[PDB]
RNA sequence: CGAUGUCGGCUCAUCACAUCCUGGGGCUGAAGUAGGUCCCAAGGGUAUGGCUGUUCGCCAUUUAAAGUGGUACGCGAGCUG
RNA sequence: GUGAAGAGGGAAACAACCCAGACCGCCAGCUAAGGUCCCAAAGUCAUGGUUAAGUGGGAAACGAUGUGGGAAGGCCCAGACAGCCAGGAUGUUGGCUUAGAAGCAGCCAUCAUUUAAAGAAAGCGUAAUAGCUCACUGGUCGAGUCGGCCUGCGCGGAAGA
């Protein structure tokens, strides 16, 4: 049939919130409350490593009222903040931007391993070495 | 190699030839050693998809001919001028 | 449909349907993919 | 094959077996319309049973048909079908009358089909059909002449659609 | 395009065909075109040919093409009487014959090979038929 | 070749569809709008003038549209010259 | 070779093609090319098979899951093939450009796991991601099947006064 529903997702700055461009409209037309959600986020945000970017997913009633589970901040980010770069490099393989030691990507694999399926370490941390392979982020032993 | 049944064809022409073609069997020859050629009908199908293979071309054939066996070569080959059909194919005693 | 001789099949969402001595040719996507004769 | 070689037919309904028809009979709808042409008439218990007609060899073509065409009648006395016909676009009525459905996509004349009986009209909006129905082949012939007032069409979506939204979309430009 | 460079003689003869074969085997290739059927090439057609097939197996395998066309043919030109002298010549031919070996692939697949040499074909004058590298 | 009167016009048409319009659709880069393009469709309809011997063409202004081609490049035992 | 300078019989009619050279006659016979359903003379013949197009009774390039006939190969009761139940995970909303193009505008990356198994991916979708479906993979069912090949006969392609 046609219609529309919510279980929004989102990342958005630890805290931070209520723009119209990056939140506003875009969980707005589930009928979120915007104002709401600003304040409830950024709430525990502040306990959450704050500055750094964490994906939320809203989940949206017939109640329109909502709530939301804060996970990690997505490998890509943390892979940036670990190599101490700003961005990726535009052609990954061929130019390497940063550098990240295999100890660090355990850190990050330990880190996201709450939203990982890795059922070992070894999977987790290799999941992540494929999104730094992705990202022109070599990893030296 | 491969073991092939092929049989005993006995007239020369041109014309019996192409009564040979109206079914698989093209004509072909056996000849080499101090016996003169022995005159057989391979069937082309069979054949076909043994000649395909390398193998055919390198190791051994042992062609039976009703009844007896004959070990030979697959040497030089006329096939049908467009067509994957044979027409002939001359076999070495090797 | 789509009219010309032939233009074969068109993508893999392309079945080919026969009605008449014409070969039309259903697709799922695509009305321009659709022949009638092609 | 493989429908073709399939036999069902519950104790649910019942059956007059004839050698030139495959009736069925019973309540909610009833009667069949199809008849043999190109197959026997065999019975079982469970099946109402029919192989091909000897002496053509192409009768299981018309035999898998024969089969799916039979049962589906079955399910006509038994549930409901063609179960709504949607429209995208507003403002185009519905009308649930005596058997008669007006929709409006620009008519200022009345459109309107007569229904034949065993096929239901409502609906409790101006944007959907709400039929249930008892044989899927007659019913669905008078249900498509419906929604053939006007075609689905892609560049603003509106036009009567069927149940579910099978359209393509095109973007409009000019703007 | 494509001619004797120091031309034998100006002119010849229509020419029979007498169809066979005796070239029919690939010999740079080891996939190839045969013909079915008998008739000429003009020469912009195997230079439709050539572009056809460069343009999908790109800087893979390499192509070789026999037959290079021999026979002028002559075209009598427009609004004249006809048989006042023997035309000039409009063309290089190339009398084909079936089973004569038109091109040669080389260094890709079996299906690349037939699905260059399928869009070529058509921009050719007959029907044709695949090559296998074959043993011999 | 023991005469089958040329072109063009006029007049009178008639046929074919490879359709210009109307009719019915497909696709559309199908917003609408008029279209573009293609499929089906010959029932009916399908322009006057200016210039030029030319048919044609070019130009002017409409028209729903001023189709295309065939009929001894239609028609002189019907007209014109 | 015939016609020329040859009738006759067949090819509808049809100087030349095919068959056959008319001394003459006979409500005589036997054949020939070619024919035998009716017009219109003789098989609604026998046997076996193919074709569905009115092909037969005009055409090619080329296209096709139309059919018949033949052979091999790939997969298959340790359950294939299709659909359906589903897998469709996870890292995953990677970078330039753009707030945001982050598999799928363009350009680059075209890797790898979780596993029993799951492409940074074919297209739709989205500026682009997100999502949907798919060559890709798990389950249900229950028996042959999937693409190529040779090859007979068809189909479309096939529009004019």
């Amino acid at each position: 049939a046609k219609k529309v529903q919510a279980y929004v997702k989102l990342q958005v700055a630890a805290g931070m919130a209520n723009p119209s461009p990056p939140v506003g409209p875009a969980l707005g037309q589930q009928g979120v409350n915007i104002m709401e959600f600003c304040k409830a986020f950024n709430a525990k945000t502040d306990s959450i490593e704050k500055g750094l970017p964490i994906p939320v997913v809203i989940t949206v009633y017939a109640d329109r009222s909502f709530t939301f589970v804060t996970k990690t901040p997505p490998a890509a980010v943390l892979l940036k903040k670990a190599a101490g770069i700003k961005s990726g490099s535009g052609k990954p393989n061929k130019d390497k931007v940063g550098k990240i030691s295999r100890a660090q990507l355990q850190e990050i694999a330990q880190t996201k391993a709450a939203d990982m399926t890795g059922a070992d370490i070894e999977a987790m941390t290799r999941s992540i070495e494929g999104t730094a392979r992705s990202m022109g982020l070599v990893v030296e032993d | 190699m491969f073991t092939i049944n092929a049989e005993v064809r006995k007239e020369q022409g041109k014309g019996a030839s192409r009564r040979l073609r109206a079914a698989n069997k093209f004509p072909a020859i056996i000849y080499g050693g101090k016996e003169a050629p022995l005159a057989i009908e391979l069937d082309h199908d069979k054949v076909m998809n043994m000649q395909a293979k390398a193998e055919f071309y390198s190791e051994v054939l042992t062609i039976v001919v009703d009844g007896k066996e004959i070990k030979v070569k697959a040497q030089d080959v006329q096939r049908h001028p467009y067509k994957p059909k044979l027409q002939h194919i001359d076999f070495v005693r090797a | 449909m789509k009219v010309r001789a032939s233009v074969k099949k068109l993508c893999r969402n392309c079945k080919i349907v026969k009605r008449d001595g014409v070969i039309r040719v259903i697709c799922s996507a695509e009305p321009k993919h659709k022949q009638r004769q092609g | 094959s493989r429908v073709a070689k399939a036999p069902v037919v519950p104790a649910g309904v019942d059956v007059k077996i004839n050698g030139q028809v495959i009736t069925i009979k019973g309540k909610n709808g009833e009667l069949t319309r199809t008849l043999n042409d190109a197959v026997e008439v065999k019975h079982a218990d469970n099946t109402l049973t029919f192989g091909p007609r000897d002496g053509y060899a192409d009768g299981w073509a018309q035999a898998g048909t024969a089969r799916a065409l039979l049962n589906s009648m079955v399910i006509g006395v038994t549930e409901g079908f063609t179960k709504k016909l949607q429209l995208v676009g507003v403002g185009y009525r519905a009308a649930v009358k005596g058997n008669v459905i007006n929709l409006s996509l620009g008519f200022s004349h009345p459109v309107d089909h007569q229904l034949p009986a065993g096929i239901t009209a409502e609906c409790p909006t101006q944007t959907e059909i709400v039929l249930k129905g008892a044989d899927k082949q007659v019913i669905g012939q008078v249900a498509a002449d419906l929604r053939a007032y006007r075609r689905p069409e892609p560049y603003k979506g509106k036009g009567v659609r069927y149940a579910d939204e099978v359209v393509r979309t095109k973007e409009a430009k000019k703007k | 395009m494509l001619q004797p460079k120091r031309t034998k003689f100006r002119k010849m003869h229509k020419g029979r065909n007498r169809g066979l074969a005796q070239g029919t085997d690939v010999s740079f290739g080891s996939f190839g075109l045969k013909a079915v059927g008998r008739g000429r090439l003009t020469a912009r057609q195997i230079e439709a040919a050539r572009r056809a097939m460069t343009r999908a197996v790109k800087r893979q395998g390499k192509i070789w093409i026999r037959v290079f066309p021999d026979k002028p043919i002559t075209e009598k030109p427009l609004a004249v009487r006809m048989g006042k002298g023997k035309g000039n010549v409009e063309y290089w031919v190339a009398l084909i014959q079936p089973g004569k070996v038109l091109y040669e692939m080389d260094g890709v697949p079996e299906e690349l090979a037939r699905e260059a040499f399928k869009l070529a074909a058509a921009k050719l004058p007959i029907k044709t038929t695949f090559v296998t590298k074959t043993v011999m």
